């Protein structure tokens, strides 16, 4: 089978540097031309860098990219670099490694992808959440987990005995480098003041336990 | 075709040619070595050859014959100069949309010290527009390393 | 920001066809004829499902078809099939880069009829504002396809900055439910007359607006 | 400007076609409706595509006008050449000449897929092979069903004049249909 | 199964070109009296020898033919080909009424042998077993049938005796114009 | 010549084929196709490629399109020549059947010479031996090099 | 061209003395008749084509043949080929009128090359020094063919 495989994934810290790999697997690499596309893990998909067959001795770069990434090659490892410096927060995305052929005779389109490497980074250390109220025929309320790192919280609704209407969103990596998500319930309007809402908050990497109970607006 | 090129009087080797600056638009006159032009008899897949044939024809008609205008004689040397079937297959690519060659435009890869050149192939166009050299990169790789092996033999 | 525009999301009833439009600039689509279409089922990695506007590599099913008419491609899925619902990508040659890519669109094999969202839109805490932080809490819920498009104003006047959207995510009824934050200072909070929270599915847009 | 494998620079060249002029016909286009076939440097032939109509004749007398050699042979011959290398050709009343006093002068009405406009279009999209393609809209794609808006095709006898604005000249065009003349017709 | 150098096994394949169909035609045969020549999937043509005649003309009409386009341009141009392509030309009766093409030929060094001379390379499949002398002999081509009649039928699987193939089209088209007086 | 184009190598699908599987044949293989002129199996590949070609990226309504890439795509001779033989009583190839060696264990084939036939019958194994024989010994000096 | 023509070895062409004017029969070698079906441009090769096929039509078929050579012209010789000697009679260079050919014998080897066409310029048949160049890189051409042979 063909095969394309890419390693290096990591934490990395803003403006640190990171180092990827691409291997081939059952074809001649030196023949093919190979890019770098990387994919936001909440949206589409962004060409990046491009290096040409044989000796690499055509390069290119994206606008968002240039000055920061430098892409090598080497035929005979059989191995595709991608040098990655002062890296952004917003490069956090799952990074994929495609080859084709730019030829005008015969050309190839991107076939072959890897399995791609997921890469993040966050320069942020290990901080607990800090869970707000989303006071409310039906009415919805629910928690504000923000603000936390790393990954992940769980939330239950009444200690685990609230299941109905509840659903818990993933997370949302912010600009400054920490997670935020929120968990909602959806419950009668009339229920809101018999029925007590408290949700549970866990983020075990900190050892951290917040119980809010979500009260109706004054 | 048949027809057999030879720039006479040429100085540097026999078998090569020489572009004029009439021949060329905007530019100054160009020679290619043996090595490139060689191809040209050997292999019927070259457009720009069936160029040079033309030229050279065109030259050699205007000075060893007297103009009365002059078109019967292409009509019958059409076959021994140009491919026929090669005009064809650019029909053929544009008619499928892939970028085809208009005769036009040339790209060759020249030594910055040796001064050794690649037999000039053409320069696709799609649209009315020539390919950036990033759609054709890979093309050119294969055209550097085969300059290296030609070099070695 | 996405190259192409591609749509949010198009649907359709099991052995429909459905199109999805790549329209792009004249640079890129209209310039050459080398547009291509990819299939990215969650978790995998994107599957070429045609390449040169057209052409279908071997292996690819019969039923994707490709299209283009000046700056806009079109892949059409005739006889939907469940194993069709997949995010898919579209890509092109350009002047400026090699390869440009869309915004992509997810394919929804209808198996329950359309559910339009219920927008909650819920106003900074008051110990949120408290820690000198104020943040806008848009909740999306029980909508089906699931693929929407949110869009924040500020007294009729277009955020884009500090905004973060959640991706539609399954509910427990098999419907879907996103979540999308507006972090502003309370500075910011006070300033304006207020904020709303627009959020279009299929067409159809839905708003709700708060005050402080 | 561009290296290859640090040694090897990459260069261009652009080919004056026009030196050809006096061996060879060279065509080119100058506007949508207007292309051109160059044979030497005073005469020339001239392909438009206009709505509007020159000759109103429904006949076109050849054996009149081979009697009187008041045409040029070379433009007579490539445009019959042209004639020749349009394929599936039937009816011929939508052809109409006018060789009075040497003026050279054809007109097809194209108001007539597969039919005989495509044939006529067919074989005028290969002769000005420079810029054929700007006349067509649906070009690109299409082989058999080529079309478009205009109604008919007048040839006409022309003067040299710098008029290759669009694509530069070329012999090429001329040089594919030779051999396709004769190959797609059908027995009178 | 067989070994050459004892390492290298002799190996075969078989194209099948009806996969051809839908670009170029497909020249088979049937029997000794009928032989086909399909464009595409629905349409085609049927050359038989026969001799019972269908058409008792004396005068093809083909202006009258060309103004009403009702036949098919693609089989008047198989057709037109095989026309072109008899040597020394100098019997010939059609009938194009309502589109329905359908052309007859009344039958060394004559008339007869140039027709059963461009047939026998149109039907380059199968066409041998028509000529009872068709080894060894080329201007002498000769047999019992006294009528070849062309007709259009629609698509059906008949090719028996031999497999489909363009071959035979495909070397008329330079032929074409070239032994006519 | 010919001129149409068909990394390199060429398959020919189970559709191509009759009463047989998909057959891939190595990069050196068709090479020689752009190389020699009078090889039958190789006009029949620009057939098959221009047929496939045609059909993916065109619209049919496509007689016309055949009527001028003929020559481009098969050697014309070659079809003479295979007709004088047959006029002449010599076995022919009717392009249809086709015969190769295959490398038991390396998998290197050679490009596939015409199986003639003569009288509607095609020519046994014996019949044109030694030609194999040129074969399988030409097959040793290119594994050599 | 796609015709295949064929004592000592199979492969190589003997022209009998009633082929050749005033001259005894004359064998090649197959490594010189193998570039026949090599080249292209080559007006001897040409002639073989014509001389086994007009052998080859005399034998195998019974004459009532005008229309036989009407179809196989392009598939025996270049067309072109003879298009090319007509430009170069047009222009006054010393053409080839496919009569006579000069090749290089080895003395006691016997092998020779393929024979080149010997041009003639207005009716009269080059002298040998006006190209003995072509003879140099003939001759040169031949030495590499014998070190192939020999290294192989
Ligand atoms: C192959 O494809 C390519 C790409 O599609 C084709 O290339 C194009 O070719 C056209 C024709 O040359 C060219 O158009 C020119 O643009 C120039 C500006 O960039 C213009 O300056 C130029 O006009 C001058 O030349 C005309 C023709 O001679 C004159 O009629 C005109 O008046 C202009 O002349 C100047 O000089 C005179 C003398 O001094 C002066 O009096 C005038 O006022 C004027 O100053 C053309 O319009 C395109 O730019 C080319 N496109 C590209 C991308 O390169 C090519 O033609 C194709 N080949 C074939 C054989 O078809
Ligand atoms: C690959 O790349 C190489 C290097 O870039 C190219 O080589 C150069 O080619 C150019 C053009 O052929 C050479 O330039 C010319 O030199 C000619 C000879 O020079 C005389 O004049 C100089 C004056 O100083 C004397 O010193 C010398 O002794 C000679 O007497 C000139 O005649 C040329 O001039 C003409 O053009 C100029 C404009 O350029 C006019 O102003 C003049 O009036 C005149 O009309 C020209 O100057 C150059 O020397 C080459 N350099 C090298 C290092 O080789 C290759 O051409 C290129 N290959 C291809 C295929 O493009
Ligand atoms: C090249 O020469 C060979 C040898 O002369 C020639 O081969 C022959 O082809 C025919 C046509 O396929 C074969 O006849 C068949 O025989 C089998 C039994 O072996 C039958 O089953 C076949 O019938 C089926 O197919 C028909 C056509 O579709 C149907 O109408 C029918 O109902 C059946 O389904 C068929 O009769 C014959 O066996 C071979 N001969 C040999 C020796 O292989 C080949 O056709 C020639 N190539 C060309 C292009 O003409
Ligand atoms: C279409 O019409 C033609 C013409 O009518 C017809 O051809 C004829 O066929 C018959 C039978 O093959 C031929 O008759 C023969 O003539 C030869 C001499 O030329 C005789 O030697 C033959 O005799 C032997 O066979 C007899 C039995 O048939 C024996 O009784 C006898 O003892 C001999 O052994 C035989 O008589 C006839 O010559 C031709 N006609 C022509 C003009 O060639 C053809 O068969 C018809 N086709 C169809 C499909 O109907
Ligand atoms: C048709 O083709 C002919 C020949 O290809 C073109 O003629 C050429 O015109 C140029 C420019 O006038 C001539 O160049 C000149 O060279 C002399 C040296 O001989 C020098 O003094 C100048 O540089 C001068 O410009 C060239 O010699 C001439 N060629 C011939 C064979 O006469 C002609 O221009 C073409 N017609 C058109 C309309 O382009
Ligand atoms: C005329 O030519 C066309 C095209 O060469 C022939 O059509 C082909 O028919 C086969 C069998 O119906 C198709 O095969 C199929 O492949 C799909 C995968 O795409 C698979 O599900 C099955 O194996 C299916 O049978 C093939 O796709 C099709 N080709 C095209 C381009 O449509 C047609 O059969 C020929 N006509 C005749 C009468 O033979
Ligand atoms: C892609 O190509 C464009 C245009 O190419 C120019 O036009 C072609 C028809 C051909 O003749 C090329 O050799 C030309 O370079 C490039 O845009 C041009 O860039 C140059 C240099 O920066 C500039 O002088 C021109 O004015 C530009 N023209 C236009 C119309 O923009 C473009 O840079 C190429 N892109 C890449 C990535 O190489
Ligand atoms: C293309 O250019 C030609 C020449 O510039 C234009 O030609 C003329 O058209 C105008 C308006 O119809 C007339 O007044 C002139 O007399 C015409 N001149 C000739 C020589 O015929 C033509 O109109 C242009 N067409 C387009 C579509 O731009
Ligand atoms: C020549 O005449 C035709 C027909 O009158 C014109 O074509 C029409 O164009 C308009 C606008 O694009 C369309 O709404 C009509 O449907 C077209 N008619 C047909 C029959 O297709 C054409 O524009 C004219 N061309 C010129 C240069 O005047
Ligand atoms: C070849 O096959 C065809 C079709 O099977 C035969 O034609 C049929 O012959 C019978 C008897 O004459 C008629 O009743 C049918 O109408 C004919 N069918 C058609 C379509 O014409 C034909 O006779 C066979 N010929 C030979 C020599 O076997
Ligand atoms: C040459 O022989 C080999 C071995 O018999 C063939 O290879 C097999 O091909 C089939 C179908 O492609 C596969 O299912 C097998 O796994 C292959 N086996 C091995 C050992 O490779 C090969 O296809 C033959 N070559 C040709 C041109 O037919
Ligand atoms: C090359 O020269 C040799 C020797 O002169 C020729 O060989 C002789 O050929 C004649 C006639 O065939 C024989 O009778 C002699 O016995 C041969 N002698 C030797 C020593 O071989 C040979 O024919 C010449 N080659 C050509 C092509 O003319
Ligand atoms: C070429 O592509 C452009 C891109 O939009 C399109 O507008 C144009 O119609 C196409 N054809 C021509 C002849 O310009
Ligand atoms: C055409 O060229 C010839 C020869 O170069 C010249 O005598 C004549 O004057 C030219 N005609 C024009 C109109 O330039
Ligand atoms: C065409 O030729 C005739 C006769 O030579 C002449 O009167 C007429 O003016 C020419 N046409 C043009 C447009 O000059
Ligand atoms: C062209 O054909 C149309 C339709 O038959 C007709 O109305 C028109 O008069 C014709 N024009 C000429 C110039 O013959
Ligand atoms: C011919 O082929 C087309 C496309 O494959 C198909 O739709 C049609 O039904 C076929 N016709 C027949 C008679 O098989
Ligand atoms: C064919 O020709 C013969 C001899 O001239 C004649 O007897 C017969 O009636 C003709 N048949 C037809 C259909 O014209
Ligand atoms: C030939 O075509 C005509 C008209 O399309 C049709 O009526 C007739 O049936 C066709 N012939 C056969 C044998 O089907």
């Amino acid at each position: 089978q063909v095969q394309l495989q890419e390693s290096g994934g990591g934490l990395v810290k803003a403006g640190g540097s990171l180092r990827l790999s691409c291997a081939a697997s059952g074809f001649m690499f030196e023949r093919y031309s190979l890019h770098w596309v990387r994919q936001t893990p909440g949206k589409g998909l962004e060409w990046v860098s491009s290096i040409s067959s044989l000796s690499g001795s055509h390069i290119n770069y994206a606008d968002s990219v240039k000055g920061r990434f430098t892409i090598s090659r080497d035929n005979a490892k059989n191995s595709l670099s991608l040098q990655m410096n002062s890296l952004r927060v917003e490069d956090t995305a799952i990074y994929y490694c495609a080859r084709d052929r730019r030829s005008g005779s015969s050309p190839v389109p991107l076939d072959v992808w890897g399995q791609g490497t997921t890469v993040t980074v966050s320069s942020a250390s290990t901080k607990g959440p800090s869970v707000f109220p989303l006071a409310p025929g039906t009415a919805a309320l629910g928690c504000l987990v923000k603000d936390y790192f790393p990954e992940p919280v769980t939330v239950s609704w009444n200690s685990g005995a609230l299941t109905s209407g509840v659903h818990t969103f993933p997370a949302v990596l912010q600009s400054s480098g920490l997670y935020s998500l929120s968990s909602v319930v959806t419950v009668p309007s009339s229920s809101l003041g018999t029925q007590t809402y408290i949700c549970n908050v866990n983020h075990k990497p900190s050892n951290t336990k917040v119980d809010k109970r979500v009260e109706p607006k004054s | 075709f048949t027809w057999t090129l030879s720039d006479s009087e040429g100085k540097d080797t026999p078998g090569g040619y020489c572009l004029t600056r009439w021949m060329l638009i905007e530019a100054e006159l160009k020679c290619f070595g043996n090595t490139a032009v060689a191809k040209c008899n050997e292999k019927h897949d070259e457009e720009f050859c069936d160029m040079l044939r033309l030229f050279d024809f065109n030259k050699q008609a205007i000075q060893r014959l007297k103009a009365p205008t002059s078109i019967q004689l292409i009509n019958k040397a059409v076959n021994a100069l140009i491919n026929d079937q090669l005009i064809m297959k650019n029909h053929l690519r544009d008619i499928m949309c892939i970028p085809y060659c208009n005769y036009s435009k040339y790209w060759y890869l020249n030594h910055t010290t040796t001064g050794r050149t690649s037999l000039p192939k053409c320069w696709l166009v799609s649209n009315g527009s020539y390919l950036n050299e990033t759609h054709f990169s890979d093309d050119i790789e294969q055209q550097a390393d085969n300059m290296i092996t030609e070099m070695l033999q | 920001l996405p190259v192409l525009t591609q749509p949010a999301s198009v649907s359709g009833s099991p052995g429909q066809s459905i199109t999805i439009s790549c329209t792009g600039t004249s640079s890129d689509v209209g310039a050459y004829n080398y547009v291509s279409w990819y299939q990215q089922h969650p978790g995998k990695a994107p599957k070429l499902i045609i390449y040169e506007v057209k052409i279908r590599p071997s292996g690819v099913s019969n039923r994707f078809s490709g299209s283009k008419s000046g700056n806009t491609a079109s892949l059409t899925i005739s006889g939907l099939q469940a194993e069709d619902e997949a995010d898919y990508f579209c890509s092109s040659y350009s002047t400026n880069s090699p390869w440009v890519f869309g915004g992509g669109t997810k394919v929804t094999v209808l198996r329950q009829p359309k559910a339009a969202p219920s927008v909650t839109l819920f106003p900074p805490s008051s110990e949120e504002l408290q820690a000198n932080k104020a943040t806008l809490v848009c909740l999306i819920s029980d909508f089906y396809p699931g693929a929407v498009t949110v869009a924040w104003k500020a007294d009729s006047s277009p955020v884009k900055a500090g905004v973060e959207t959640t991706t539609p995510s399954k509910q427990s009824n098999n419907k879907y439910a996103a979540s999308s934050y507006l972090s502003l200072t309370p500075e910011q909070w006070k300033s304006h007359r207020s904020y709303s929270c627009q959020v279009t599915h299929e067409g159809s847009t839905v708003e709700k607006t708060v005050a402080p | 400007t561009s290296l290859y494998k640090g040694v090897y620079e990459l260069q261009t060249l652009e080919l004056n076609m026009e030196t050809l002029n006096m061996t060879m016909p060279l065509s080119c286009t100058k506007n949508n409706s207007h292309h051109y076939i160059m044979v030497g440097n005073e005469t020339g032939l001239e392909l438009t595509l206009t709505n509007t109509s020159i000759i109103n004749h429904k006949f076109c007398n050849l054996s009149d006008a081979h009697k009187k050699n008041l045409y040029d042979h070379a433009l007579m011959s490539i445009i019959s050449t042209f004639h020749l290398s349009i394929p599936n050709f039937n009816q011929y009343e939508a052809m109409s000449c006018d060789f009075n006093g040497g003026k050279i002068s054809v007109q097809y009405n194209l108001s007539h897929c597969g039919t005989v406009a495509n044939g006529v279009l067919q074989t005028f999209m290969r002769m000005a092979w420079g810029g054929s393609y700007i006349a067509l809209d649906s070009g690109c794609g299409n082989w058999d069903c080529i079309m478009t808006s205009y109604q008919y095709l007048i040839i006409q006898n022309t003067t040299w004049e710098d008029h290759c604005q669009f694509s530069r000249p070329s012999p090429i065009g001329y040089l594919g249909l030779l051999s396709q003349r004769t190959r797609d017709i059908y027995i009178s």
